[PDB]
This record gives C-alpha cells, structure tokens and sequence, in this order.
C-alpha cells in the first residue's frame, strides 16, 4: 500500500544528513552508549563531515525526552560579543549592510556548540569526552572521501567565501578549484583542535589555545570575540515550549527559539479544523494552513527574543483561546492579505 | 543548518538542530583552529522593519545587543503518543524550519502518514512577509489554481528542508527516514 517506506530497526536508531556520521552514532549505540552519548558524538563528527553546517564554531539547540518522561531543553545558542550594539551592523546611512553581518569577522556570536555538548553529556549522558571525540578525531586526522553533497556545496555555497580567506582556502580548495567528489578531505589542525577537546574538555575551547586561535582572528580582522567573550560563554539548560495537538503533547524549543512558540501557536490554531478530512495537498488544508502561518509570523516580528534579554508573552502566545481568535479570522474561500495582518493583542490572553 | 535524531534502545531519545547560519557560515577559520566561524549575527534584527536573509523581520525584542543571543527559529521536536515519546523530528531551513517542522506534525497525526511518506510529501510555506505562498514542485495543478482563486499568491521556488526523523512503534519498534531534498544522508539502526 505504501509508496514511501521507513528504515526499520528494533533497538536503537541514528537520523542525520551525512551517513559517515550516522554510522558513527550507530557504533556509540552498539557500544553501550545512550541516545545523549550518540547525539554528541554524531554532533562531533559532523562538525569534521558536513562542515557546512556541522559545526564547532556555530551554536544550536538540543531537546532531550528519558525513557521516564523528562523532557528538557539545552539552549547552546551562540551569545553576541560584549562589545556588539544595536547599530553595529548599519551603513554611514543607517541602512543595514548585509555583508557585514554575513560575511565579515562581525558576523560571528561567540560559539556554544562545544558547551552544550559537554553540558548534555555531563549531566544526561554516560561516556567520557574523549570517547564520543575519538570517531571525529580520527575523520579529521586521517580523513574522508569527497562525495556528492559536499562536493557540490563546496562549489555552489563554499566558491562565495572560503577562498576568500587564507586559512579557509587551503582545507577545503586544491590545484585552485574545491575539493571535487572523490578527492579526500583530511583537516589536521581540525584535529588537533578535537585531540586537545577530548584531552582538556571544553575549556580548551573556551580558554585554551582554541579560544586563542579565535580571539586572534578576530583582533587581527576587525572581529569582536574577546577571549572574555569565550570565558563567558556558556549553554542553559531551559524547560522546553510544549502544547497539546488532539491529545498528542508537542515539545520543542522555547526562546532564545520562536519554532516552539510558533509551531505550537500554529496547531493550536489548526486544531479548530478538521484537517483530516481536507486531507493532505487539498487547497482547503493549504488554505488554512498558510492563513494561520501568517498571523504567527506576525507574532514572532514583535514578541520573540532573548528570554534574558526581554520578557517573551509564551504563554498568551500558546494560549488556546488566543488561537482561537485568529482561527475565526480565517476564511477558507479568500485570503487575507498580510497588509491587513499585524501582531497580535495578547493583553486579554496574559 | 542541520538536524539530527537519536533514539537508543532503552527508548531515551535526542532532537539536535545546529548551525553556523547560512552553508559554511562566513566561511573564516579561526586560525590554525581549523573551524569554520558562524554568522549567526544575521539572525538578530539589523534595523527595525528590514528583513534579514530569510525574509524575517523584527524590532526591539530581537535587536542587537551585548552577550544576546539571536532570535532562532530551529526546532529539533518530539511528539508524544499515548504518553510516549513518538515522533523524533526537526530539520534546517531558517525561517522555513518552523513551517518543515509543522508539516511533519500535521503529516503524522492528521493525515496519518508513516515518516517516509510523511517526509516525502511536499512542502509550502507563508511567513506573512513576504506576502507569498511558497511552494515546492509536487502540489497538483487543480490544487494551485484552487489555491490562487482563493488570494493566494503561489510561488514556486527551492526545495525546503532535510527532515531527518524516528517514529517510535506502539511496541518499541523503531521506524525512520532521512530527506529526499538531501543526497548522501542516512538514517540507520540495529
């Protein structure tokens, strides 16, 4: 009956975007790891597989559910440099130069990734650093062949700003091209920045010599990140947004993240209709569906921040009456054009 | 971006979504550090009312500040079914991570697809500004011109996503799927 088919497995189970680093998560299971122990040692390899994402350098977000229920949120979102501003990024004029906050030395939040790594594994996970490090360690060390993805990245996305800088341009560019598919990607000083991760823990990255190697960088390009800034860093572990779908409960990431707010708001909304019977593809689902995304969209341009920063209204957001008032809004037959749409008034939700 | 999903045999589970912003981020090495720096500045609000590169907007609640950390909107999520965990799920996309996300949900608990045709099926997308309905190829031509009769402004652009998901079976049976949209990914287990 069935088109599309899932990969089936009774124990234990990886999803990611790169298979070298899936396998890697696959092995950490079959040795005794848990899901944490699996998750940072998939999150390592990729920063040495999928660099174009996969990061050290970058930040993200982790939920967690145990086997018992607790559900938990790990925020290692990367934190702006102390010496940042709000006009930091705007031209003479006081236009905003996307070029600066995209491809300049300003561009850059100091890196959480590496702290909310060793956060989760700490206190959620069973293995040691270096144990979850080691499979990164050795990709980088002995390398990896190119294949389509990166191949293909490295030509489309990485010909716009790796060859424009030195460091860059001899990892990942060869003979004046980037790596093609085939060739192999090895990336020693990657490597040694793990091997001494692994030896040291986090705080190599935060006050060692990979927070030297960053701190310059930046002083010598006109950067911000201060090895203060480094020093300063660090993840937060926050209770996650959740809410309740025709009795399933969905848990996502609250602020510093507007997708669990968002996506909670948007069900709440949809909840109002019976979208089984529109079905999936059908204009009238669609219809509904693009509607109750933009008064959320709306929403997110006025009430979403750094929860440390500013008072976010979650809760009026994900309230259900709040939802819906915007579902009685939404006429299936005529859509309402955006110009009409402003954030909403959550002072009766509050 | 990326997104990743993890679920061991004891039934703990893991959603992590990570990023340097956009591919490769700046595309600077720090140093002889060998590790790519992120641009995940962009992701605040430059300027009151001007979109940043994924067409989202903001003012005070997500300008620029010191030691803040940018409005994000990945969303690594887990669904839960008759009090256990069910869906593992999240994927890239930046603004479009929150409408990718919402897909697999509705996917999943209203039209009751299993995660790979759930994670097959195509996506659309509004974030009021701009004021478009985007769209991915895949969406019947009955549907669109239904849809544009409506108001709707259909735009057909590039593919959204890599959702990179678990399901959890009523048995502890574990079910996954990795993203059409993303060559060379896997989804595997034991």
């Amino acid at each position: 009956e069935d088109v599309f088919h899932p990969v089936r497995a009774k124990q234990g189970m990886v999803a990611s975007v790169d298979a070298t680093a899936t396998q890697v998560g696959v092995d950490i299971l079959k040795e005794g790891g848990n899901a944490v122990d699996a998750a940072v040692a998939v999150g390592y390899a990729l920063a040495v597989t999928h660099p174009q994402a996969g990061n050290l350098g970058g930040g993200g977000f982790m939920l967690i559910r145990s086997k018992n229920g607790n559900t938990t949120a790990i925020d290692f979102r990367e934190m702006a440099p102390a010496k940042a501003t709000r006009d930091m990024f705007l031209d003479d004029q006081g236009n905003p130069d996307s070029k600066k906050s995209l491809t300049s030395h300003l561009a850059s939040g100091t890196p959480g990734t590496v702290a909310g790594f060793s956060l989760a594994l700490d206190k959620y996970g069973t293995m040691p650093l270096n144990k979850v490090v080691q499979p990164a360690f050795k990709l980088a060390r002995d390398g990896f062949i190119v294949n389509d993805a990166l191949a293909d990245d490295l030509k489309t996305y990485g010909s716009e700003v790796l060859p424009n800088h030195e460091n860059s341009k001899a990892i990942f560019w060869k003979e004046g091209e980037p790596l093609k598919k085939g060739d192999t990607l090895v990336q020693a000083n990657l490597a040694k920045s793990l091997e001494m991760i692994a030896e040291n823990g986090p705080d190599e990255f935060y006050k060692g010599t990979i927070a030297e190697q960053i701190a310059q960088e930046m002083q010598k390009n006109g950067g911000l990140i201060t090895k203060e800034d480094l020093a300063a860093y660090k993840a937060v572990e926050r209770t996650p947004i959740s809410g309740d779908y025709r009795g399933y409960q969905v848990y996502s990431m609250p602020p510093p993240s507007s997708g669990g707010i968002h996506i909670v708001q948007i069900l709440n909304i949809l909840e109002n209709f019976d979208m089984k019977k529109y079905g999936f593809g059908s204009a009238d689902a669609m219809q509904i569906m693009a509607e109750a995304e933009k008064y959320a969209y709306a929403d997110r341009s006025e009430y979403l921040g750094d929860p440390d920063f500013v008072k976010v209204p979650w809760q009026a957001l994900t309230n259900k009456a709040y939802a819906k008032s915007i579902a009685d809004q939404i006429d299936i037959n005529k859509a309402k054009p955006s110009s009409e749409i402003r954030p909403g008034k959550l002072a009766p939700y509050e | 971006t990326t997104h990743y999903s993890v679920v061991d045999k004891d039934g703990n589970a893991v959603a992590v979504t990570y990023t340097l912003n956009t591919t490769f981020g700046t595309g600077i090495v720090a140093g002889e550090s060998g590790i790519l720096l992120n641009n995940q500045m962009d992701d605040f609000s430059a300027k009151p009312g001007v979109p940043n590169v994924y067409g989202l907007v903001g003012g005070d609640a997500n300008a620029v500040g010191p030691n803040k950390r940018p409005l994000s909107s990945m969303s690594p999520t887990i669904v839960v079914k008759d009090g256990k965990t069910w869906l593992v799920t999240g994927s890239p996309g930046g603004s479009r991570i929150i409408t990718t996300v919402l897909q697999m949900v509705v996917n999943s608990i209203d039209y009751g697809l299993n995660v790979a045709e759930a994670t097959n099926a195509p996506r659309f997308h509004h974030q009021w500004l701009p004021d478009e309905l985007r769209v991915e190829k895949g969406f019947s031509p009955d549907t669109l011109k239904l849809l544009e009769a409506k108001g709707q402004k259909v735009a057909l652009k590039e593919a959204m996503g890599s959702t990179q998901s678990i399901m959890v079976g009523p048995d502890g049976e574990l079910y996954g799927a990795s993203d059409p949209r993303s060559v060379d990914d896997l989804t595997a287990g034991y």
